[PDB]
RNA sequence: CAGAGUGUAGCUUAACACAAAGCACCCAACUUACACUUAGGAGAUUUCAACUUAACUUGACCGCUCUGACCA
């Protein structure tokens, strides 16, 4: 029953949802943050990580994102939180690093589907 | 009339004059990160973060920890590097990588968090959950 | 006008005239790249005649065969001799002829006799008024003795410096000392007479020229002259 | 607003664009790359371009010509009738470049001269008089075009 | 347009992509090297020719001047590859025609 | 350094396969090239206008 | 050879620690080519000690730049 921050069509990415998935692929790490859309940050997995570099091959590659997005789907099962967003841009989703990040979300339990606003 | 202004303009310390040598975003990827690392900065003129975003006190959060523990970077730094050779230098794990089918340890990282990364984010978790704000004061 | 004398001098080039001698990685990447064209080609007209002679041999009029061709190709080059990489003046070592190190750049280098010693130094010339850097290149490329030679000139901004003093003989308030700037060239053709060949010049690579220049000037040329 | 302090702050235009040879620059410069095997003759063009993008270079644009087919014609062995024998492709790529300063310009030649593969021939020279610049304009550039002659 | 021309494709084995993926892995690496090799001595070049001319300019500003003016005999050039073996001084090929079809 | 690009390979869809053959100039100098044909050695003849 | 100055792979007023970060850069894929994108790679705290975190404060050592010395 929570309010959406509506609107914001005519900007990329739109702001009506609880929770937002972001992820930041650089030249060298990769991080996956799960964030309130007032700011907060909820949970972070990022190949900075000692735990999972000291078992990760390399911190660039479809194992690491692999990872990252299992790590990151068991803290959020952990938090209690089960139902995000994601908002990529189209060459991001189509990358086969991303979708191999979906399927570990999906296996691991996290819905990237928010349930709608129930206004009535 | 006109009123100038109370701070510096959005684009003013781009020069005008070399445009066609200045280098171009090309990307919007680029264009994207550059937009959000100047939307996270201060502003002199009305914003969203103003009307919606939380509001803080200046003062510091205090803190009522117990004191952070000493640890020796360098011998870690070494100790971690050495570890990620010998990893890099088996090959099995790098065939693994190479082939995208390599896994990890889910209860060894959690265990290895817990004891590495794990107070910072249950302190941010609780910091969003919002106990520090309810309880304590 | 000041006490610093100026002379042009002129770093005459060579470029190898055939291609450095392969790496055998550069081989392994020549070979795969070969074999994807293999892999990834469709059939020429020789294999289609080859697959269609063997096909229909196997079943039972074409009096030349695939292989017949190919074998009389071989022999053909067998017949033909190449270029010989190795030349008798790579097996000599004869750094004045131009038919050594055909794989690798050669510069040229003279001997001047200054202060009782002769140094090995690149040709140079006095700079006039009136008269470019460029000009006293030319002028130099002339003074140079019996020879015959064509060079192209690339700009006329120096390509490097090298400043020296009087070593407290010759040091004077209108001469303290003189700096040389150095400018390159290419050579299309030309050669030397057979008249004076040891005492006059020699060709040598970029490695074995600080067996002959002084370290202060090995270390102002090498800013410039490379080893591609 | 105008009146208010942050009035512009929405330009966007003026961050947006709206040849004469110098004394010390060169204009338009062309580097016409003439090969028999056209698979070498594009890889060192795109060498170039990006060295020509390393060092920061205006690239006017790159293309490439029809290709010109000369066929070898040999003599037969005690015989006077000339029969063909192969047949060989001239492939040109053409890379147009602007701003070369004449200092830097014998650095360039070198450091070309010396990437140079085997059996491809460089030819760098002006290519200006004959720049008729008839191209086909598009429909927003031949319109601001319009909007400043009326 | 036919498929008469079209090869079976052999397939590779296991070793044989391995070994495909460690050469690339070291060909990245060596083409970086000669990358930065190519920059390095190209940046020395730069700034010795940079050196040298501002010492001209020091020495005399009108010999600086005349040398940074542009040339008008450079930009007919045209350089031809080296070839895989020298020249034959001695060689009389037979006779032969060319033609053009387009 | 002339072998920067020297080993490449055809960036083409549909081709007929090459081979490594020696063609041979007016002065006898030899350049590696590919031709349909497995002709190893080719030797370009000389103009009856050039005379 | 002496007197001053400097020190993170190319750059950075990156480094509170949980951690040596970001970008450029190198290769392959698309493209005539460029560019975008995808998939891969290489990387750094110059070395010793100080009650100890100490690339960070102090020394010695080491490596560079500038000026005097030497100077064809």
């Amino acid at each position: 029953v929570a309010r959406k921050e509506r609107g914001w069509r005519t900007v990329f990415p739109s702001r009506e949802f609880w929770h937002r998935l972001r992820v930041i692929r650089t030249q060298h790490h990769v991080e996956a943050l799960v964030e309130h859309q007032n700011g907060k940050v909820v949970v972070s997995a990022s190949t900075r990580e000692w735990a999972i570099k000291k078992h990760l091959y390399s911190t660039r590659n479809v194992v690491a994102c692999e990872s990252i997005g299992r790590v990151l789907a068991q803290r959020c099962l952990e938090a209690g939180i089960n139902f995000m967003v994601y908002q990529p841009t189209p060459w991001e989703a189509a990358s086969d690093s991303m979708k191999r990040l979906q399927s570990a979300m999906t296996e691991g339990g996290v819905v990237l589907r928010e349930p709608q606003r129930i206004y009535e | 009339r006109r009123t100038p202004p109370l701070g510096p303009m959005p684009n003013s310390d781009i020069d005008l004059s070399n445009l066609e040598r200045l280098e171009k975003y090309r990307s919007f990827d680029r264009y994207r990160r550059r937009a959000e690392q100047e939307a996270q900065a201060p502003h002199w003129w009305r914003t969203y973060r103003e009307y919606f975003g939380e509001k803080t006190d200046p003062k510091e959060k205090i803190d009522i920890g117990l004191p952070p523990p000493k640890v020796s970077r360098t011998q870690q730094l070494l100790e971690r590097k050495q570890a990620i050779q010998e990893l890099r230098a088996n090959v099995e794990e790098e065939r693994a990588a190479r082939l995208r089918t390599a896994s990890v340890p889910l209860d060894a990282v959690r265990a290895e968090w817990e004891r590495t990364c794990g107070p910072y984010h249950k302190q941010r978790l609780a910091e969003y959950y919002g106990l520090y704000r309810d309880l304590f004061h | 006008g000041s006490p610093w004398r100026l002379l042009g001098a002129l770093c005459l080039q060579r470029p190898p005239v055939v291609s450095k001698p392969l790496t055998p990685l550069q081989e392994e990447m020549a070979s795969l790249l070969q074999q994807i064209e293999i892999e990834r080609s469709l059939y020429s007209d020789h294999e289609l005649r080859a697959l269609d002679e063997n096909q229909r041999l196997a079943k039972k009029q074409d009096i030349l065969l695939a292989q017949d061709l190919e074998d009389m190709w071989e022999q053909k080059f067998l017949q033909f001799k190449l270029g010989a990489r190795i030349t008798e003046a790579d097996e000599k070592n004869d750094r004045t002829s131009l038919n050594r190190k055909l794989d690798r750049n050669l510069v040229l280098l003279v001997r001047e006799k200054f202060g009782d010693q002769d140094v090995w130094i690149l040709p140079q010339a006095e700079w006039q008024p009136g008269e470019t850097l460029r000009g006293t290149a030319e002028r130099t490329l002339a003074t140079l003795s019996e020879n015959n030679m064509e060079a192209k000139f690339l700009g006329n901004a120096p390509c490097g410096h090298y400043t020296f003093k009087f070593p407290q003989a010759m040091r004077t308030e209108s001469n303290l000392g003189a700096k040389v700037f150095f400018f390159k060239a290419l050579l299309l053709t030309g050669d030397f007479s057979q008249a004076g060949n040891k005492g006059h010049h020699v060709w040598v690579t970029k490695d074995e020229l600080g067996d002959y220049l002084k370290p202060k000037y090995l270390a102002q040329v090498r800013r410039f002259v490379s080893d591609l | 607003y105008k009146t208010k302090p942050t009035h512009g702050i929405g330009k966007y235009k003026h961050l947006i664009k709206a040849n004469l040879g110098t004394d010390y620059e060169y204009g338009v410069l062309n580097i016409h790359l003439t090969a028999y095997d056209m698979t070498l003759a594009e890889s060192y063009a795109q060498y170039v371009h990006n060295l020509c993008n390393s060092l920061s270079i205006k690239v006017e644009e790159s293309y490439a010509m029809p290709t010109k087919t000369i066929e070898v014609l040999q003599l037969q062995d005690q015989g006077s009738k000339m029969l063909l024998d192969s047949v060989l492709t001239t492939h040109e790529r053409v890379v147009q470049i602007s701003g070369l300063s004449a200092t830097f310009a014998e650095i360039f030649l070198e450091i070309i001269q010396s990437s140079l593969p085997e059996g491809v021939r460089l030819s760098v020279k002006e290519h200006t008089e004959e720049d008729f610049k008839g191209r086909f304009k598009a429909r927003p550039e031949l319109e601001e075009l319009l909007a400043k002659l009326k | 347009l036919d498929k008469a021309r079209e090869r079976p494709q052999v397939e590779l084995t296991f070793e044989e992509t391995e070994r495909r993926a460690l050469l690339l892995k070291k060909w990245s690496l060596y083409k970086q090297q000669e990358r930065k090799m190519e920059r390095d001595t190209i940046r020395a070049m730069l700034e010795a020719q940079q050196e040298a001319l501002e010492e001209l300019q020091l020495e005399s500003p009108k010999l600086h001047a005349e040398a940074i003016k542009r040339d008008p005999n450079l930009f007919p050039f045209e350089k031809e590859g080296p070839h895989y073996t020298p020249p034959i001084p001695n060689y009389q090929p037979p006779e032969g025609r060319y033609n053009d079809i387009t | 350094d002339s072998s920067r690009a020297s080993l490449t390979r055809v960036h083409r869809q549909a081709y007929a396969r090459l081979y490594p053959v020696l063609l041979v100039k007016q002065d006898g100098s030899t350049i590696h090239i590919r031709y349909r044909e497995p002709r190893r050695m080719l030797a370009m003849p000389i103009d009856l206008d050039t005379l």
